């Protein structure tokens, strides 16, 4: 009866995500030091082929129907070697990533980014040296997951080298703990690190994580902030009345005197102008019309047309 | 696959249920169920109809029910901001989105090298459990949990409940022009 | 039914401080080394202090001592 | 769920004749274990053993100390 | 104007969604972790969502209100009020089809009362834990 | 004590090969950091360090050594 | 800054500053008079966590009367 | 102040993107339908000289000289030529 409950076992469809892949990479099974030998010959041999016959298309020259049939085999089994050799590693993957999980980044993705590394070490391996698979595929997993965490599993992203020195700020900062038993402060985590003190507080403060606007604590932290660039309106009407303002007190001057204050702060048009630009409209030099900028604004200084306009300072 | 593979083909996930889709015929479908309904008294094959006929009264393609394309919401309504100092606050949505990318185009890079068919179906299905998760989240299987196990608000969630678009927001709304205290008795006031 | 007491309260995140500690010196014990490493090498006591910090916040059953009067207290 | 009653007792190893001592007073479990899928002590373990946890085909002494492990340890 | 009969619901083909967006967003990027940007083809990014700041394109070439409608050629942003932001839509280009959920899960099971198939047996075509015949050839079996 | 048998619960700590283990024991407590009246106005929590023996023993190869550990506040 | 505004910085000769207003305003619908303050500067040494310099509190006070509408039982 | 330019993606596409009327068109854009694509009329401003992904044949010639995998080659190509004549 026990082969009936082992058909039952294979066949389980089951709920989960990461069991449906651990079914499926326990169905191949795992190699010794000579089938991996064996496989990546089988590799190597593949490939050397089809690069062979990628000369020959350049440069022609069919070959004989049974050697142009047999290298084409040859390419054939070196994909299936090389599909044989992931399939018979992926749970390698797997017993890898499994350390690496609570850190932020999915299950099924830490075991996905180190079967990536599995494909480059399969592609960089070599048999000559004798080694296991698994002693140079261990560097290449590890290296794809640690790399895959710094480019990914922030919300903010950070580039690699900063990521590097966090992790170190962290250690260092761990190791001074057990030292000191106390938190260390910035001058001793700076000194530890060759780097100033100021420098690691801006270190630090790349560290802070983002927090989720919709955690409660009923209604959620995101009904508490208020819109910055949201128009208030009192401002809004206060600025129509001082537009309305500025229009009666322009109003009365030379009618020269009030163009060249409205294109030298821009007004109407919204570009604030130059003395030069100002001076091409009106046919003078520049100095003429800083002069007539000057009496202008000494004209709108004096109090006749200022004393209304103090409320408005702000 | 081996023996007889060439008169069939077979496929899994939702490519094909994305070709079952496109070789259908809704007519056939309902004119075979008309005369079933009746002639095998059918119940079931009654309810399976409304969905059957629905299609067949509007120009929609049924091929609507699978996404080749996944839209993006506009940032300002899944906002990253800042509040105290710096530290920063953001939208679930964004992380929701930033899983279906990430495993989208590590889908990409597994197609393009070329992979055993068990590392690219457990992308595929990986993707198709992130853009589940990013419409509604916990409708199939644990929910996407944040830190300490708090499950990401999905876009359906923002519609659903006494906290959703509708009875919250829609339905009531705080307003100007208001306040409260503590009530007196006023008792010589008049009734008005 | 019993009443769990603050000082079994705190006892229980003690506990769980100290076997999320053993999962890193277990891992640890292996492959770090050999022979010279000792309890310097691994003994992260993150997780324990993190489980007590946890726990006196964020936690429904330490709050915030409510005074209006020393009777409410 | 859909757990029978006296599945347990060939699970752990129990002699029949012990049931039949302890549980022939008031019928009851007797008339549990008259109705039974069956009757073999190790062959309850292959039935229950695969009940709760049916995935990766169980082994055989996989199961056996698994309840030990589950339960005893 | 806040004066119109009715307002139809649908199902939104692949091509709708490609309509609605501006842009397909590429990456999986916020803002820059210093200077705090959105970093382009990315979320949030102003080259297809529209710009932080009102009139503004990215790099600061086009500044003033005076050009609008114009996008800067160096930034690719265009030039328009910062609100857009709230009303531009963005779309992924799929590796790969995906079922919604909503149809499928919610029951009764839509794609399973469409395609007479179980929802037990249709969940275990789409999350790949078996397979289904798309199409046989029934003619050459036949001869064969 | 609290302490005391938690500590018995994670002692000893092996590492499933048998060769080495780890063993807690003899909880020391020494004065609080500071008054409360001084934490509740510098905003620090009112604690006292807590001391720890862990003997690291791998008899297989050279014998290893003890030490004095510091779990926290 | 607009063109209407930035003229009168023009007029009234007060140079916009880099830097823009951010104070501690008491709310609406409160007043006392002040306690006591506690200043902790970062040029003192003090104890601030990353990114604050200067943390100040203000302790404000005031006598309630006995009003209409407060609460008696 | 502001000229249109047109733009053909790999598809077949077009789209419209306006620019300022002083400003320099650019050889490719990228389109709101993910890709990018070349300007309508002016042809082929600069070949972006964009340079190969490396491959595993790259991989492999750092570790094998040409002779190696060519005498692996015929050590492999004869092991199947051995049981053609069985
Ligand atoms: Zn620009």
């Amino acid at each position: 009866a026990l082969r009936q409950a082992r058909k039952d076992a294979e066949l389980t469809a089951s709920a989960d995500s990461v069991r449906a892949y651990l079914k499926q990479i326990g169905k191949v099974a795992l190699l010794n030091a000579e089938e991996e030998v064996e496989l990546a010959k089988r590799i190597e041999a593949g490939l050397y082929a089809t690069q062979k016959l990628a000369e020959l298309a350049e440069k022609g020259e069919k070959l004989p129907v049974q050697q142009r049939r047999d290298m084409q085999w040859i390419c054939r089994d070196g994909d299936r070697a090389k599909n044989h050799l992931l399939e018979a590693n992926l749970r390698l993957v797997v017993s890898l990533a499994k350390r690496y999980t609570g850190r932020g980044m999915a299950f099924l993705d830490l075991i996905q980014e180190g079967n990536l590394g599995l494909i480059r070490a399969v592609e960089k391996f070599d048999y000559t040296k004798g080694y296991k698979f698994s002693t140079y595929a261990t560097w290449w997993i590890r290296q794809a997951i640690t790399r895959a965490m710094a480019d990914q599993a922030r919300t903010i992203r950070i580039p690699v080298h900063m990521v590097e020195v966090i992790n170190k700020l962290g250690r260092i900062q761990r190791e001074l703990l057990q030292d000191l038993g106390r938190e260390p402060t910035p001058e001793e985590l700076a000194k530890e690190m060759d780097i100033t003190p100021e420098k690691v507080l801006e270190i630090q403060q790349y560290a802070r994580e983002p927090i989720s606007l919709d955690q409660t604590i009923d209604s959620q932290l995101g009904d508490f902030i208020e819109d910055s660039e949201a128009v208030v309106a009192v401002d809004a009407v206060s600025f129509t009345l001082l537009q309305d303002q500025l229009q009666s007190v322009l109003e009365t001057l030379s009618e020269r005197e009030a163009g060249v204050v409205r294109l030298r702060f821009g007004l109407t048009d919204g570009q604030p102008r130059t003395l030069d630009e100002i001076g091409q409209v009106y046919g003078v030099t520049r100095e003429r019309i800083r002069q007539i900028e000057s009496k202008t604004m000494s004209k709108l200084r004096h109090p006749s047309r200022s004393q209304v306009l103090r409320d408005y300072l702000d | 696959q081996d023996r007889y593979g060439e008169y069939f083909t077979g496929a899994m996930g939702a490519e094909s249920i994305k070709k079952l889709i496109e070789n259908f015929d809704i007519d056939a479908e309902a004119e075979s169920l008309r005369e079933v309904i009746r002639s095998g008294k059918k119940l079931r094959a009654l309810k399976r109809l409304k969905v059957v006929a629905a299609f067949q009264q509007s120009g929609n393609s049924p091929m609507g029910m699978v996404l080749d394309a996944v839209p993006v919401i506009p940032p300002e309504l899944r906002p990253m901001v800042q509040l105290d100092g710096g530290r920063f606050a953001t939208s679930d949505l964004n992380d929701l989105y930033r899983r279906v990318i990430n495993r989208n185009n590590r889908l990409k890079r597994l197609i393009d090298l070329g992979a055993p068919e068990i590392i690219v179906n457990n992308e595929k299905r990986m993707l198709q459990e992130s853009v589940d998760a990013l419409f509604d989240n916990g409708r199939r299987g644990r929910p996407v949990t944040g830190p300490g196990n708090r499950p990401l608000k999905s876009l359906s969630d923002l519609l659903k409940g006494k906290q959703g678009r509708f009875r919250q927001n829609l339905l009531g709304k705080r307003v100007d022009y208001s306040g409260r205290s503590v009530i007196v008795v006023g008792p010589q006031l008049k009734l008005h | 039914r019993r009443l769990r007491t603050v000082g079994e309260l705190i006892q229980n995140q003690i506990r769980v401080g100290l076997s999320r500690m053993e999962r890193v010196v277990r891992e640890r014990m292996t492959t770090q080394d050999v022979e010279a490493i000792t309890p310097q090498t691994l003994i992260n006591i993150r997780p324990v202090v993190a489980a007590i910090k946890e726990f006196f916040g964020t936690s429904q059953l330490s709050q915030f001592m409510d005074q209006n009067n020393p009777l409410s207290g | 769920r859909r757990q029978p009653v006296t599945v347990l007792l060939k699970a752990l190893g129990w002699t029949n004749e012990n049931i039949v001592e302890r549980f022939g007073f008031s019928e009851i479990m007797m008339g549990t274990l008259e109705k039974d899928t069956t009757s073999g002590t190790d062959e309850a373990l292959l039935d229950i053993y695969r009940k709760l946890r049916p995935g990766e085909p169980p082994t055989k002494e996989s199961a056996q100390t698994l309840l030990e492990n589950l339960f005893f340890k | 104007v806040n004066f119109f009969d009715e307002l139809r619901i649908g199902l939104a083909t692949a091509d709708d969604i490609r309509n609605w967006s501006y842009g397909e967003v590429k990456k999986p990027e916020t803002i820059n972790y210093r200077t705090l940007k959105p970093e382009k083809d990315g979320l949030f990014c102003e080259k297809i969502f529209g710009p932080t700041r009102d009139w503004e394109c990215y790099c600061g070439k086009y500044k003033r209100v005076r050009f609008k409608g114009i996008i800067c050629e160096r930034c690719g942003v265009e030039v328009t009020r910062a609100k857009v932001r709230r009303e531009r839509m963005g779309h992924i280009e799929l590796a790969a089809p995906v079922t919604h959920i909503w149809y499928f899960k919610g029951v009764p099971s839509r794609l399973g009362y469409l395609l007479d198939l179980a929802p037990k047996d249709l969940e275990k075509i789409i999350y790949f834990a078996a397979y289904v015949i798309t199409s046989v050839d029934d003619e050459m079996r036949h001869n064969e | 004590g609290g302490l005391e048998e938690v500590l018995a619960e994670l002692s000893p700590i092996e590492d499933f090969s048998g060769s080495m283990s780890l063993s807690f024991s003899d909880p020391r407590f020494d004065e609080v950091k500071a008054s409360v009246d001084e934490c509740k106005d510098k905003d620090m929590t009112y604690a006292a360090p807590l001391f720890v023996t862990a003997e690291f023993i791998n008899n297989n190869t050279g014998e290893i050594k003890s030490q004095t550990v510091f779990m926290g506040d | 800054l607009t063109p209407e505004e930035r003229l009168l910085r023009a007029i009234f000769g007060e140079k916009a500053r880099e830097v823009r207003d951010t104070s501690l305003k008491v709310p609406h619908g409160e007043s006392g008079k002040v306690i006591g303050i506690r200043v902790f500067s970062r040029e003192d040494d003090d104890e601030l966590p990353a990114g604050v310099n200067e943390l100040v509190r203000v302790y404000v006070a005031q006598k309630r009367k006995i009003s209409d509408g407060d609460k008696l039982a | 102040p502001r000229q249109v330019a047109r733009y053909r993606t790999d598809n077949g596409e077009e789209f419209d993107v306006p620019f300022a009327d002083d400003a320099e068109i650019p050889g490719t854009w990228l389109c709101r339908n993910g890709l990018e694509g070349t300007l309508i009329e002016g042809d082929v401003p600069e070949p972006k000289k964009v340079k190969p992904p490396r491959t595993h044949w790259d991989m492999l010639l750092e570790r094998r000289s040409v002779e190696e995998l060519e005498e692996l080659l015929k050590e492999r190509l004869d092991l199947i030529k051995a049981k053609r004549r069985g």
